[PDB]
């Protein structure tokens, strides 16, 4: 995040650009208050019987 | 005339035989109703 900030004020347009399209991501982990390693799974739910008869 | 007043219709009216044809769709088969039927087994939903 604080590394991102300095990075977006950098004159260039393209490079700002990214760094916003990145941090947007970031700070959406942030206020949400998840874990990104969660998007690695280790246990599959499985959906119940009925749901799948 | 008219069978109802037995007075003649204001204007001549164009008459004749003409062929005509009862089609497929019958109203006795795509007539249709329920209150409290089957419903699906994956969501509880009416059957249609």
């Amino acid at each position: 995040e604080r590394e991102l900030l300095e990075e977006m004020k950098h004159p260039s347009r393209a490079r700002r650009a990214k760094a916003r399209k990145r941090l947007e991501v970031v700070r959406a982990f942030l206020d949400s208050g998840n874990r990104p390693e969660w998007m690695i799974l280790e246990a599959v739910p499985v959906l119940p019987p009925d749901l799948r008869p | 005339y008219d069978g109802r007043t037995g007075e003649p219709f204001e204007g001549p009216i164009v008459v004749g035989q003409m062929f005509i044809m009862k089609l497929y769709h019958m109203v006795e088969d795509k007539m249709h109703a329920r209150s409290t039927g089957p419903y699906s087994l994956i969501t509880q939903q009416p059957l249609g």
